């Protein structure tokens, strides 16, 4: 509207599939579930205190 | 060391008077009280070793004092500890039989806090171990009964503390 220059408001899903699903751009929930890292239960019991 | 019979013997001879009708009415409660007392000394020495890692289970397992760093932590730390409280229990039904706690402080708390104070044991957590012990074996032999042990295990709470 006469005040900005324009700027890419929209991929494809071909594009957005090929910049965002790289490797190094990727996330690590993108697609299938990650499960929790928690430490093993007999390191936490074999600890100090609680 | 004198139960009941002994102590009233030793408080008409330090009189130098005769039996009378106050003490032969504190051997009369002690002679009905006796049988009950007999049916828990037996029915305790029946359950020794459960009403100890029952005690144990209680309160000291899972604590701190399991994990490093505590006073029951080692196999040695925990062998003296079972060692210890079948000591509490096994005295705790003698002064039972007895009726008289003379057997405790001549005994059991004649030492004590001054070895746990050298050894670095903890006081409240053995007191608790003696509480949990009391209500175990209150548990087992009744109502009655295990108020005649508790006031015993009391005594070594107390003289403990």
């Amino acid at each position: 509207g006469e005040d900005t220059v324009p700027y890419e408001r929209y991929l494809t899903p071909g594009g957005y599939s090929l910049r965002q699903t790289r490797p190094g751009a990727l996330r690590e929930d993108v697609g299938v579930k990650v499960k929790v890292e928690k430490t093993a239960r007999f390191i936490e019991l074999g600890t100090s205190s609680t | 060391m004198q139960d009941a019979i002994t102590s009233v013997i030793n408080s008409a001879d330090v009189q130098g008077k005769y039996l009378d009708g106050s003490a032969m009415d504190k051997l009369k409660a002690y002679f009905t009280t006796g049988a009950l007392r007999v049916r828990a000394a037996s029915t305790i020495s029946a359950n020794a070793a459960a009403i100890v890692k029952e005690a144990v289970a209680k309160s000291l397992l899972y604590s701190d004092v399991t994990r490093p760093g505590g006073n029951m932590y080692t196999t040695r730390r925990y062998a003296a500890c079972i060692r210890d409280l079948d000591y509490y229990l096994r005295y705790a039904t003698y002064a039972m039989l007895a009726g008289d706690p003379s057997i405790l402080d001549e005994r059991v708390l004649n030492g004590l806090k001054e070895t746990y104070n050298s050894l670095g044991v903890p006081v409240g957590s053995t007191v608790q171990a003696i509480q949990a012990m009391k209500e175990v074996t209150a548990g087992l032999v009744g109502a009655d009964a295990g108020r005649e042990m508790g006031v015993y295990f009391d005594y070594i709470c107390s003289g403990l503390s």
